[PDB]
């Protein structure tokens, strides 16, 4: 189907054969000359002013000559970053995975996986998606025993069957409060809620 | 300027092209700060 | 440019000759809107944009995550508050 | 937060999305004879 | 009066290639520099 991509790989393709064949036109433009053909100028005029007719053509074709390596110097400097990303996306999405949260595509990355593409390479960003979803109340922390602060890690600290337990961030599952999933702080901060019973 | 041949039409092509980029990177900042936002309908400017 | 001004400004002259600059695909008010939702992403439930926790806890946890102790951190909750706000005010007042 | 407590939307099934990305490493390798670009056969061209 | 235009359009023809030029180099600073944003935006507001 239509897809962006490869949109992407034939607009390389486009704009590459686009800039050849305005290149290739700027052979046909008179350049304020008699004619564009060197040969239809020297079939027909005497080479003193010959001469002079020619000396714009050089300059219209140079000058074209000068706008297309421009051109050429600006879209290769942009090659030199897509090929920099596109390294840095094998190093830190690919073979690894780096702690950085958009870099390797939206959403929560789990993995990425390259294939090569004409011109570049395509990375496939796998992503954990939620598709359902519970409201749940929820504390950001609690205050234990002898004042002792906790937060959950990567999660919250939910009551479930009146008893105060963690679920993780990203998928409702009630499971026991432990120091596997906690964060311990000497005093509680206020405002967390306090559960003088918990362990 | 006609009998020069193409070099308007060039010189919108590459101007367009460039403009073009400006539209695609806007549109990539702005979906880039609303990756991911979620809020509540009961947010109002006027009281919190 | 086609007011009854004896001040022509500039860009009227470049405009009429033929140089003149399109607004952007999106307003300076919508991208406004966008950087406001962003930030109100990292204030209230569920915290969108400041790793799903209270934006004050969030600093707390930074602020930890660089080598400082937590119960100084969560005594001086106030402090720590009323710093970051002069903060924001300095970045205010610097434009001036 | 009532009490102490706020209200969160947590997932309760997921699933794994695939997002293509194509990242574009390399251009066609353009030469240019500019002799015979500018001149072409012509010696009265080269010349000049 | 060919021969004068023809001159005035060299000039100005010259000073619009050597604009879009100019203009090219910026909007490839421009990209970098928003990228650059987006990347802050995705690493220090979004996450650190
Ligand atoms: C999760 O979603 C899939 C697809 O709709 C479904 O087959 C599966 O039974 C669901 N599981 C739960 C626990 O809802």
């Amino acid at each position: 189907a239509p897809n962006s991509a490869l949109a992407k790989i034939q607009s390389v393709v486009n704009s590459n054969a686009q800039a050849l064949n305005s290149l290739l036109q700027q052979l046909f433009n008179k350049f304020g000359a008699i004619s564009s053909s060197l040969q239809e100028i020297l079939s027909r005029l005497d080479p003193p002013e010959a001469q002079v007719q020619i000396d714009r053509l050089i300059n219209g074709r140079l000058t074209a000559l000068n706008a297309y390596v421009s051109q050429q110097l600006s879209d290769i400097s942009l090659v030199k970053f897509g090929a920099a990303l596109a390294m840095e996306k094998v190093n830190e999405c690919v073979k690894s995975q780096s702690p950085r949260i958009n870099f390797c595509g939206n959403g929560n990355h789990i993995l990425s996986l390259v294939q090569n593409a004409p011109y570049g390479l395509l990375f496939m960003h796998f992503s954990y998606k939620p598709i359902s979803f519970k409201t749940v109340l929820v504390s950001p922390g609690l205050c234990i025993s002898g004042d002792v602060g906790i937060a959950p890690k990567q999660g919250y600290f939910i009551k479930h069957n009146d008893h105060w337990m963690f679920t993780g961030s990203s998928y409702y599952y009630p499971e026991p409060i432990s120091d596997k999933n906690v964060v311990f702080m000497n005093t509680c901060s206020v405002n967390f809620t306090k559960a003088p019973l918990v362990y | 300027l006609s009998e020069y041949g193409t070099f308007c039409d060039n010189i919108n092509s590459i101007l367009d092209e460039v403009n073009g980029l400006l539209d695609t990177t806007q549109l990539h900042v702005a979906d880039t700060l609303m990756q991911g936002v979620t809020l509540s309908s009961n947010l109002n400017t006027n009281l919190h | 440019c086609t007011g009854g001004s004896e001040i022509r400004d500039l860009l009227c002259v470049q405009s009429f000759n033929g140089i003149k600059v399109l607004p952007p695909i999106l307003s300076e008010s919508q991208i406004s809107g966008y950087t406001t939702a962003a930030t109100v992403a990292a204030m209230f439930p569920p915290w969108s944009a400041a790793a799903g926790i209270p934006f004050s806890l969030n600093v707390q946890y930074r602020i930890n995550g660089l080598g400082v102790t937590m119960d100084v951190l969560n005594k001086n909750q106030k402090l720590i508050a009323t710093a970051f706000n002069n903060a924001l005010l300095s970045i205010q007042n610097g434009f001036s | 937060s009532v009490g102490g407590l706020y209200e969160i939307k947590i997932p309760t099934n997921f699933t794994i999305v695939g997002q293509e990305e194509f990242i574009q490493t390399n251009s066609p390798k353009v030469t240019i004879d500019c002799s015979l670009f500018v001149c072409s056969n012509y010696a009265a061209c080269h010349d000049l």
